[PDB]
Formats: C-alpha cells, structure tokens, sequence
C-alpha cells in the first residue's frame, strides 16, 4: 500500500513499494520512490537475511539523475544519487564473531536531500566498518578496518585504521592474583596521501591483586604500556609544524594503582517505616610517569569526558597515540536508598580528582580559561530519583576549574503510565570554554557552534478515544532562542487497519550566503494493515523515534 | 546512625547458581562473570544436574547511539549511547521474575577526528558492559525480597 509526503527538500515525495518474500530467512522490497522536485524515481531495494552466521541488512538507493542536483553543478559528466548500507552481526557456534557497519554516499548532502531510514541528517560522517573476531572464555582475538567518509568540506583529511588487530588473555587462578594481559596492532592511513602513514604495535601486560571482605574491597593494578611507532610520509608534515615527528618511536611506561570502596546501611525509619540506604565512598590512586610524547601525530587518541564513574578511569583519552602524566587522587562518593522492595528508589553520587602533580603528554596546547595545573580540578555527579511509580527524574553534571565553569550538564524529569500515555522535559548544556578546548578553531570561532549548547525538550503522546494517539516534541536552543526539532503526529489505529500521520520540522543546514541556520518541513500520511500478527500497541514508539533528536525513555 | 554492611551485594540463596546465557563467549556474558565472581558467587554450568540452583538467564542486549544534541546548523553535538539488557532469573522451587537494566552514556562528536571518536565509543560500550552488569547484581536483592511474600 502505497504512501507519500511533502518535504521542503523534495515537494511532492511518494513510495509505492513491492515486497518479495524469496524464502524463509531472506526477504526483499524493491520501492519507487518518485521525487518531484528531482524528477525522477529514487529506487529503494532493502535485502533482509538470515543464517547460523546471524542476520544482516542490505540496502541500496539509486537515484539516476537529479534535477535538482543538476541545477547547482550544470555542467558534470551525471548527476546520480546513491547509497549502499550493510549490516551484519553474527556469533558463529559462540567462538566467530562476524559484524560490519556500511555506510556509502554519493555526496555530503545526501541525507538532507532524501531520506533517514540507516543515516540521519544530523550525521557528520559515513560509519565504514568490518571486523572479524574469535572469543572464548579467557581469550579473545579481533581484527577490524575502520575508514570514513566525513562530509563537510571543512576536511576530508580522516584516518582509518587497515587494519587493526586487538588480542585479550584472561588469567585469574594465579594464586590471589589476577592478570590480564592486552596486545594490539594497527596501520594507519590517511585519504590525503600528503599526510603521515605509520603502523604501530602495542603490548599491555596487567596484573592486579584483588581484595574481598563482606563490606569493603581493595584492588591493586600494576601495568606496562609498550608501544613501538613506524611513521612514513613525514617530509610534509614536518615543514609546517615546527615540532618534528621522528620515524622510529618508542614509549613505555607503567602504571601503579589501587582502588578503595566501603558499604555503609542503615534505616530510614525516621523517614520510611521499613526502608534501606546504603552509601559508598571510593578512592583511587593512580600514578603514570611522563613521556614527552610530541614526536607522534595523535591518530586515535581524542580527550575522554568524566562522568562519575569516569572519575574512576585511568585514561584521559582513547586511542593510544596521547597518555596522561597522572599522578592523581581520585574521591567519590554513593548514596543509594532501597524501599521496603528491596528496589532502588534513590541514588546520588559526586566524586573529583586532586591532582599532585600536572597531568601531561608535551602536547598539551588546549585552550582553558586559565592556568590551574594542580588541585581538584575536576568534579562530577549524577543523580537518579524515582519519586513516584508513575514519575521520576534523572540529571547530571561535569565540572572543570579550568574552565571556571560547568562543562556539560544534562536534566531529565517523566512522567509515563504506559507506552501510550507519557510526558518528557530534558536539557542539557554544553560551555562555550568546552568548545573552545574539545573542538577545532572554527567550531570555536563561527557562529553555528561557538555558543556552546543549551538544549530544551519536551516529549508526550495521549490515548484519545482509544483508537487514536497523538504525539509530538519541541526541542529549543535557548542561547540564539530558536527551535531545532518539532514534531507532531497522529495515529489512528484498529484491528485490520493503522494509519499514521506526522510532521517535522527539523534544523537541516546553515546558510553560507545569509549566515542563518536553513530548517525543512515535511509532512506525509503513512499505513498498514493489522491483524496477520499481534502488532496491536497504538504505534507510539515507532513516532517517538523517528524525529531527528529522538525519545530516550528514563527508567521504567 | 550508621553501620557496616553485613552480607555482601548478593543474597545467600544466590551464592550457587547458573549463567545460563545465548552467548558464552560474548561481551556481557564475559563482563557479568566477571562481577559474580567479585561478590564470591559460585557459577555453575548448564550440565549440573545438581539442584537448589537457581539460574540466571541472560536475554538479548540492544544499543542505540542516538543523536542527542544539534549545533545551531543541525548536525549532532553529542550522541548519547544507550544499552538495555534483559535478563531472567529462574527459581528451582518456584517460579520466573524477569529482570533488566539500562545504561546511558553521552559524548561530543569529531568528524575532523572521527577515527579517534569511534574508538572513544568502542570504549564507552565496553565500560557500559559492565555498568550494565552491576545494575542487574543490584536488582537481585529486589528479587529475593518481593518473592517471599508469594
Ligand atoms: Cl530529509
Ligand atoms: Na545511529
């Protein structure tokens, strides 16, 4: 049955699609997907299958020409639109391990052009991955390629990692000790040949000595950190930066840590006949040395955020390419509170790390707001209420004292009774000292990004006349006072019949011309008939998730 | 008025049981043996025809990464990665109670870095894995109390 809709980005769009059963485990559905404006037909072709080697999706797009697309560059060779997605995971008898993220386009725009089915427009970059494993009990062995299509012509300059290969034995019965030990090698390559090629293996052997008591724990990890660089293609690199990258490089070095944690109860018989609360303190210890690590272009390693828990984590970035100078204190804390149900009604947890001495990697050029080297730099804190069945609410916040200000922070309150029957607010901030220090200069300096985040949301569907169900969504930035996403949908619903119907305005690209932000509408019925299974919910779900900053539901 | 704690994170019917899971050699099956074993907890296997066991029946994960912030032209700030897991406990004597967890993170995005910003995620997974894991440790103790009534 077929369907169409309006959009900014295509006028009149309509989909009118055939599915093919082929067999059991596979299926298809080939789809014209006639486009006014473009004049022609988008053919959409999905491929759904199945095996022992788990399932995985295929889909691929063609647009043979485009009017539109034509219009803006007259004079080229064609003017096609396509995209091919695949997904598979797959665990092959527990021990294979099987999985790919595809993702091609024709162009940067082509997710603000047509539709976001497996992409989104508010993607930034083409997710382009495959990997292969092999896992057991104590080991675990993983080799994968990671490339990717970034879009704006901001810099096409990516690195991708053909491939990498991560390895992971696990011994726990010697003796009171346990060890793990980690080794991992990857090749790295640019898509712009003037950039550094380098290939770089690594080995981590880790042994920790594990305490048990009825109320307390202790933890104590010794670790080395061995890596050995090969850096190619560095006449280029070495003529603009002054700091030079040597071909051949070494870095190790070691790390002591140790980690505390205590069980206090008691009762809330003062506040709740017949309650609980628990409450926890931690510290860490964590000592690394320095390493003047300027000689290595960073390929892998971006700056880590430090959510609570993220407190207690020994490294600052991921990737391997940056390591921190830590020597540092980490301290915490856990309230927790149980009911007469033994269920978690209550939580709240701050923690902050004191730093003894600076935590570098000699190239420590980000931009803070000013110099505190030492001290408790860092605060976190989350917190998690359910004041009612029906009710709750959720929040949290990272603080830097380099920043003289929060960095990131985010609230959420529900309501809810039943998939068809909720209500949402939600907000998170972002500081304008964040994107100066986690982003590049012109997300700092221009004014779509500079202005940090401030992000107002509100989400609810209400059960009308049973058959009916409306939905909708305004999401708000407060700082330049404008919306971002709207959404408002309708469903009526039986039980041979579903028709559905939405509208979405959303933010889909900024305007170089007039330097303001270029939003698109759409609007579109949509069907399908019931009865042959028991997909008999009012449809809520489906709607919640389709506009571009989609409902995540808190607790139950 | 406080005081110590005066059994570990787990009951004491729980001390023996099963990791009944889809998927032995996975990323949650490893990370939940992992934190049994850090409260003393004695994992059998499926083969056991011993009894008084009870069995706890690890279910499917799920992980959206969704956008969830947008700069002023529309292109996400800050993903948020979201892993629900549900799991089952079975009871010998009695009876199914079907538990679950949910996990958020969140991060900012970097295309011009977007190879460094997958593996930051690849991490934050992982780390999840186990956050995952000790919720569903906390909602054991709420299994063993709202049973005894019935
Ligand atoms: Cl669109
Ligand atoms: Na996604």
């Amino acid at each position: 049955i077929p369907n169409a809709k309006y959009t900014t980005t295509n006028y009149f769009e309509f989909y009118l699609p055939y599915y093919w059963n082929i067999a059991p485990n596979m299926d298809a559905t080939i789809t014209p997907h006639y486009m006014h404006r473009r004049g022609n037909i988008m053919w959409e072709n999905e491929f759904r299958y199945l095996s022992q080697a788990g399932a995985g999706l295929m889909e691929l797009d063609y647009l043979p020409s485009d009017k539109v697309y034509e219009d803006e560059h007259p004079n080229d060779d064609s003017s096609r639109r396509w995209l091919f997605y695949w997904n598979h995971s797959g665990v092959m008898d527990q021990v294979w391990r099987f999985n790919v993220d595809y993702t091609k386009v024709s162009d940067p725009s082509y997710f603000n052009d047509f539709d976001n089915k497996y992409g989104s427009s508010t993607d930034g970059y083409a997710t382009q991955k495959f990997s292969v494993g092999y896992a057991v009990q104590n080991f675990n062995a993983t080799v994968s390629t990671k490339q990717f299509q970034v879009f704006s012509e901001q810099n096409t300059s990516s690195y991708s990692a053909e491939p990498q290969l991560d390895v992971n034995y696990y011994q726990n019965d010697v003796g009171p000790f346990d060890t793990r030990i980690y080794g991992q090698a990857v090749h790295f390559v640019n898509t712009r040949d003037d950039m550094p090629e380098a290939t770089r293996v690594h080995l981590e052997p880790t042994i920790n000595l594990p305490l048990s008591n009825n109320w307390g724990s202790i933890n104590t990890e010794a670790k080395l950190l061995a890596t050995h660089y090969q850096q190619t293609n560095l006449d280029w690199y070495n003529s603009r930066n002054t700091t030079k990258l040597d071909e051949s490089v070494n870095r190790v070095m070691p790390q002591f840590k140790v980690d505390g944690k205590m069980v206090f109860e008691r009762d809330m018989e003062m506040l709740a006949p017949g309650y609980t609360q628990t409450l926890e303190p931690r510290a860490q210890y964590l000592y690394v040395p320095y390493r003047d690590q300027s000689d290595i272009y960073n390929y892998d390693s971006s700056l880590l955020q430090s959510d609570y828990s993220g407190l207690f984590r020994d490294r600052t970035y991921g990737g391997l390419d940056r390591i921190a100078s830590a020597n540092q204190v980490t301290t915490g804390v856990t309230s927790r509170i149980y009911d007469d149900a033994a269920v978690e009604r209550f939580n709240i947890s701050v923690g902050q790390i004191y730093y003894f001495t600076e935590s570098r990697t000699g190239d420590d050029n980000i931009t803070w707001e000013n110099d505190d080297k030492t001290g408790s730099l860092v605060w976190a804190g989350d917190t998690y209420w359910r004041i009612s069945e029906r009710w709750g609410l959720r929040g949290g916040i990272q603080y830097d004292t380099r920043l003289d200000n929060v960095a990131t922070s985010n609230s959420s309150i529900e309501y809810r009774r039943d998939e068809d029957r909720l209500v949402q607010l939600n907000y998170r901030y972002a500081s304008p000292e964040y994107i100066q220090a986690t982003l590049p200069k012109y997300y700092s300096t221009a004014e779509q990004y500079k202005n940090g985040i401030s992000q107002v949301g509100a989400v609810a569907s209400w059960p009308i006349a049973d058959r009916w169900s409306i939905v909708g969504a305004y999401y708000y930035d407060t700082n330049a006072n404008k919306q971002a996403d709207s959404m408002l949908g309708v469903q009526y619903s039986s039980c041979c019949y579903a028709i559905r119907v939405g509208y979405e305005r959303k933010l889909n690209g900024w305007d170089n011309d007039k330097q303001h932000a270029v939003y698109d509408n759409a609007i579109g019925f949509n069907i399908e008939l019931r009865g042959l299974s028991s997909n008999y919910g009012l449809g809520t779900q489906e709607m919640l998730r389709s506009n571009i900053l989609p409902y995540q539901n808190t607790l139950h | 008025g406080w005081h110590l704690r005066d059994t570990t994170q787990v009951p004491s019917t729980m001390k023996v049981m099963i990791l009944d899971s889809g998927d032995p050699n996975g990323p949650l099956s490893r990370a939940v043996r992992n934190q049994l074993r850090l409260n003393g907890v004695e994992l059998l296997d499926k083969e056991t025809t011993r009894k008084d066991v009870p069995s706890l029946r690890l279910g499917k994960v799920s992980i959206a990464k969704d956008t969830a912030s947008v700069f002023r032209n529309g292109q996400t700030a800050e993903y948020q990665m979201i892993m629900t897991v549900n799991a089952t406990v079975l009871i010998p004597g009695r009876d199914i109670y079907p538990i679950s967890a949910k996990v958020f993170r969140s991060f900012f995005d970097n295309p011009q870095m977007a190879l460094a910003k997958d593996n930051e995620q690849d991490m934050i997974v992982k780390e999840m894995y186990d956050r995952a894991a000790e919720q569903l440790i906390r909602k054991l103790p709420s299994i063993r109390a709202a049973d005894i009534r019935s």
